[PDB]
């Protein structure tokens, strides 16, 4: 058995549109994943990986004119759990997480009651998939050249995918935590499609998770 | 004439780096020289107080002529011969500041890491340009230096028309 608690219609105000210092927009999968991973520190729950779908997205002033970029959006999340007690406890935590949670620094304002799906072979996760209908979800298109050449040659878009570290810093003065090995870094990137996550074949190329070498990654690779 | 150019940066504050906080905050000063960037299309930025350079003949200053028909790299490398390539290299040093920047806990093997995240010199400078060039323009554009863009960055203090960024908005449910 997996196990999915699905949170439809997250609606997240005030969201910090810049991912990177040349990427403005959908808040990458790093965001969500650091979302799953902040749940399971404060809720005991073990979190998998996670798959996030656009219902709603907008960047302020790109639809009509009134610093940071900052947008607003509506969410449809999808958590891979560990979970052997009853459904209630397990969305009752989620449901509190949630109430006070914050994707990309923007404000949860609203959001359906979380409820469980189970799967016991890959063709109910079929129906686990379709539960998230209807919203967008990220899928992982890998990287043939480099981001621009991608960008214009396979008319892809690119999304921060974790951070290439480039010095380990010698002195922790106004480091918050002194003990945890911590580096100068920069974004690392790949590049990403959206697709409606019923057409979406197989949602393990939706799932998001942590991997080697400071990146995130979908349970079944590159997307097909 | 380049070597003229390049004494007078040393003279002055002097760092080239290829990676910088200073593009997320005006008042960082962080910067890194990553060595194993260094290509022939490599694009280099620079700082020194106030972009205050010596230009040539035809009023460019280093940095607009280092970016320019991989001459940096052709310095860099030895093309040009060992002085110039010692002057330009002794300005490749690194500077250690994280204040102002994000701190951010990164899961590594059941444990984590601490990661100060610095924008990239070249991502910038050569995206834009290549974009331009390829007229890309599903993008924002991003002004860097705040109001003085002159003592952020000699990139920031040229390239005042701002630095494209990709457009990374989702496609949306419809209401109907």
């Amino acid at each position: 058995m997996r196990k999915f608690i699905i949170v439809k219609n997250v609606k997240v105000d005030g969201i910090n549109a810049k991912s990177s210092d040349i990427t403005v927009g959908m808040p990458p999968a790093t965001t969500f994943c650091g979302l799953g991973e902040t749940m399971s520190i404060k809720t005991g729950i073990v979190v998998k990986a996670v798959s996030y779908g656009s219902v709603k997205f907008e960047v302020r002033g790109s639809r009509f004119n009134t610093p940071k970029p900052l947008a607003d959006g509506v969410f449809t999340l999808c958590f891979e759990v560990e979970w052997e007690d009853c459904a209630e406890v397990l969305v009752d935590k989620v449901t509190n997480f949630i109430n006070t949670a914050r994707i990309a620094g923007g404000t949860i304002a609203s959001f359906n009651k979380p409820f469980v799906k189970v799967a016991k072979d890959a063709e109910e996760l079929a129906s686990v998939k379709n539960a998230m209908m209807p919203c967008y979800v990220v899928v992982d298109c890998g990287v043939e050249v480099n981001i621009f050449e991608d960008a214009v040659n396979r008319k892809l878009q690119p999304m921060v995918n974790g951070y290439k570290k480039l010095e380990k810093i010698v002195d922790n003065k106004h480091m918050r935590d002194k003990f945890t090995p911590a580096y100068l870094a920069t974004p690392t990137y790949t590049m990403i499609g959206y697709k409606m996550v019923s057409n979406v074949d197989n949602f393990d190329q939706a799932l998001w998770q942590y991997g080697e070498n400071t990146k995130v990654k979908t349970i079944g690779g590159i997307y097909n | 004439m380049i070597k003229e150019m390049i004494e007078d940066f040393i003279s002055k504050g002097g760092l080239i780096f290829t990676h910088s906080g200073r593009y997320t905050n005006t008042n960082n000063s962080c910067f890194i020289f990553n060595k194993n960037d260094i290509g022939v299309d490599t694009k280099v930025d620079m700082y020194t107080p106030k972009s205050a350079g010596i230009k040539n003949e035809e009023g460019e200053n280093l940095w607009q002529v280092l970016n320019k028909a991989n001459m940096f790299y052709r310095i860099y490398s030895g093309e040009l011969g060992e002085e110039l390539q010692y002057l330009l290299k002794s300005c490749c040093t690194a500077k250690e500041d994280v204040t102002t920047l994000p701190q951010i806990y990164f899961k590594n093997g059941e444990g984590y890491d601490i990661l100060v995240p610095i924008g990239n010199a070249h991502n910038l400078i050569s995206g834009t340009e290549y974009l331009w060039e390829h007229k890309y323009y599903n993008t924002f554009t991003q002004k860097l230096g705040g109001s003085n863009p002159q003592n952020c960055t000699h990139a920031c203090n040229k390239m005042r028309g701002g630095f494209k960024q990709f457009n990374c908005t989702p496609p949306q449910v419809e209401d109907n």
